[PDB]
């Protein structure tokens, strides 16, 4: 069956070129049926339309990337690629590919599962995991780190009810900062304990921090 | 470009209701127009086109209607599944656009949110840097007001939010706001407040904490 | 008046496209019996069939054809030409045949500014699509229900130059043409 799948890195830094490739299954990306597009999604907005490339070679961008887009292919491997230089953060989102049918109903039909790709001079660094101490309500709170992927979970992950892990926010020093927390009956403040388990696997970071009074 | 519009771009509903949204175009588009569909973490899913032809594997419950400038998806019955943003789509005119998104929430009963405060851990002190957390747990509307004071004065411009997707099960919101100074300017002050304001609560609440205490 | 085989049918049974061995079989013919298709294999040659890369002048050999009782696919085309020189003198088209069972004309991704289809006065069925056209302007000022002559024909103008931006540069139907519409700039290309 028809199957669309993104692959590339997924950190570029400022003025550097970001590529992504796009991997076609179950039919022929060299047909005069089918158009092959990028689609891109900043994280929280909407969906901006880069361009489509076809058998012929033809192409068509969009103006607002000002000529710094390209697209190949490769009928070799059945691929289709992306490449967009000179990247800001405004370039920051996740890029889709989309077959288009030109005589079927005639708008994106099939989607891949869309990869991200951020665009930062920042270096990785490990976490810093500072105690929120106090129904009453208690966190960690988990700052100054890079890339974006993080997790956290509390007492091996037994607790689960009550709990809020807020989506991670940019800070203008480049690195992103994360709150976690979670109401627990003030009674059993005095005798239960509550250890959060931050994960950073970029840096092989592997803390449990204990909350207390 | 031809510019599409949806409006509103939030629609707070409950299960079983009939909901209708809109899409305006800043220039004709003729009938070649379609809607998506997208879930978070998902990619963009085909529901009409051609303005009025549903997609294969698409339940009656969608239909579209519209010609010209003027659209509108109509869903008869909301099921728990079609909880997500919906955009609609212009693929007569290059460059390709998409509408700015509409968000189907669901609603529920307005629920006030409870405010804690958590001053700096000693432990950040030591490095140079002071991070006061306010967070708003479990409330409903998203809508809140949240402003930090130092010794009566109001902050700008050193504050973050961060708000967390409307919960699986009570449907609330929750909010973060984290207040980011240096230990210098912190140890000038010493009244620190949160000041939150929700429809839910009958007069703006208010927590504090009194630096080293 | 010449009636030849289309592509696909007869000795280009298994001809995937007009090409530099065939065209020339098509000389002096004013009707073709069957389907066109012009793709890129055309102008890029094929190593596996033996088949050398079109001239781009040799597409005036299509130049009396008047008839096609299939469809027309284009969907590759000499980027240094601004139209269909080629189907100067086509007039009818009637889609016996139909690509993909619907279609019985198609553009799809030229450098054309215009379509250049002078003579075309009626497509008796199947559906028109131009697609992709980034140059491409006058598509839409032309009436093409004049043209069908069977119920349910439609017109598919898509993801071509948008018709506010050929506006702006000059690009519409002469000063004499009337609301007919236009094939090109020239008074010649109006209707
Ligand atoms: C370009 O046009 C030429 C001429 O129309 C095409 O050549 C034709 O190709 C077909 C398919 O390869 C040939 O038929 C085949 O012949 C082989 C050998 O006898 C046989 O084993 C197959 O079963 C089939 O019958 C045909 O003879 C040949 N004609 C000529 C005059 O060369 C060519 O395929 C076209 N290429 C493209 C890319 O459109
Ligand atoms: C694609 O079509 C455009 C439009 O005709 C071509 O751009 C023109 O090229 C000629 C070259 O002789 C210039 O004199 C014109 O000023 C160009 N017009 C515009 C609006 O740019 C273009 O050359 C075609 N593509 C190719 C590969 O030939
Ligand atoms: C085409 O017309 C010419 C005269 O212009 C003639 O000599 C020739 O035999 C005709 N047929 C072909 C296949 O060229
Ligand atoms: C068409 O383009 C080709 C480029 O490969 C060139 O050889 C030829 O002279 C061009 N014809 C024109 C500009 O009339």
């Amino acid at each position: 069956q028809v199957q669309l799948q993104e692959s590339g890195p997924g950190l570029v830094k400022p003025s550097q070129t970001l590529s992504l490739t796009c991997t076609v299954s179950g039919g022929s990306i060299s047909s005069g049926d089918y158009y092959w597009s990028w689609i891109r999604q900043p994280p929280g907005k909407g969906l901006e339309w880069i361009g489509y490339i076809y058998y012929s070679g033809s192409t068509d961008y969009n103006p607002s990337l000002k000529s710094r887009v390209t697209m190949s292919v490769d009928t070799s491997k059945n691929q289709f690629s992306l490449k967009v230089n000179s990247v800001t953060a405004a370039d920051t989102a996740v890029y889709y590919c989309a077959r288009v049918s030109i005589f079927g109903v005639g708008t994106f039909d099939y989607w891949g599962q869309g990869t991200l790709v951020t665009v930062s001079s920042a270096s990785t660094k490990g976490p810093s995991v500072f105690p929120l101490a106090p129904t009453a309500a208690l966190g960690c709170l988990v700052k100054d780190y890079f890339p974006e992927p993080v997790t956290v979970s509390w007492n091996s992950g037994a607790l689960t009810s009550g709990v809020h892990t807020f989506p991670a926010v940019l800070q203008s020093s480049g690195l992103y900062s994360l709150s976690s927390v979670v109401t627990v009956p003030s009674s059993s403040l005095g005798t239960q304990t509550y250890i959060c388990n931050v994960n950073h696997k970029p840096s092989n970071t592997k803390v449990d921090k204990k909350v207390e009074p | 470009e031809i510019v599409m519009t949806q409006s509103p771009a939030t629609l707070s509903l409950s299960p079983g209701e009939r909901a209708t949204l809109s899409c305006r175009a800043s220039q004709s588009v003729s009938s070649y127009l379609a809607w998506y569909q997208q879930k978070p973490g998902q990619a963009p899913r085909l529901l009409i086109y051609d303005a009025s032809n549903r997609a294969t594997g698409i339940p009656a419950r969608f239909s579209g209607s519209g010609s010209g400038t003027d659209f509108t998806l109509t869903i008869s019955s909301l099921e728990p599944e079609d909880f997500a943003v919906y955009y609609c789509h212009q693929y007569g005119s290059t460059p390709l656009t998409f509408g700015g998104g509409t968000k189907a929430e669901i609603k529920r009963t307005v629920a006030a949110p409870s405010v804690f405060i958590f001053p700096p851990s000693d432990e950040q002190l030591k490095s140079g840097t002071a991070s006061v957390v306010c967070l708003l747990n479990n409330f409903y509307p998203r809508e809140a007001k949240v402003q930090w004071k130092v010794d009566n004065a109001l902050q700008s411009g050193n504050s973050q939010e961060s708000v967390t997707e409307q919960d699986s099960k009570d449907s609330t919101y929750s909010l973060s706001s984290t207040l980011t100074l240096s230990k210098a300017d912190y140890e000038k002050h010493k009244v620190y407040a949160c000041e939150v304001t929700h429809q839910g609560l009958s007069s703006p609440v208010t927590k504090s904490f009194n630096r080293g205490a | 008046k010449k009636v030849c085989n289309g592509i696909g049918i007869g000795e280009f049974k298994d001809s995937l496209s007009i090409n530099a061995t065939n065209i020339k079989h098509f000389k002096n013919c004013t009707s073709i019996s069957g389907d066109l298709h012009i793709l890129p294999v055309a102008f890029r040659g094929d190593s596996f069939t033996h088949t050398p890369p079109l001239d781009p002048q040799e597409l005036d050999i299509l130049k009396t054809v008047k008839e096609i009782t299939g469809f027309l696919l284009i969907q590759a085309w000499p980027e240094n030409r601004t139209d269909l020189h080629a189907f100067e003198n086509l007039e009818i088209i009637r889609g016996r045949t139909k690509q993909h069972g619907q279609f019985s004309l198609a553009v799809v991704s030229l450098n054309i500014t215009s379509l250049g289809l002078r003579s075309l006065k009626e497509i008796s069925d199947g559906d028109v699509i131009i697609s992709g056209n980034k140059n491409l302007c006058y598509a839409n000022t032309i009436n093409w229900k004049k043209l069908f002559g069977t119920s349910g024909q439609k017109t598919k103008i898509i993801r071509n130059r948008g018709e506010n931006s050929c506006k702006a540069t000059g690009q519409v139907c002469h000063a004499l043409c009337s609301p007919e519409g236009c094939w090109g700039p020239e008074p010649r290309d109006c209707v």
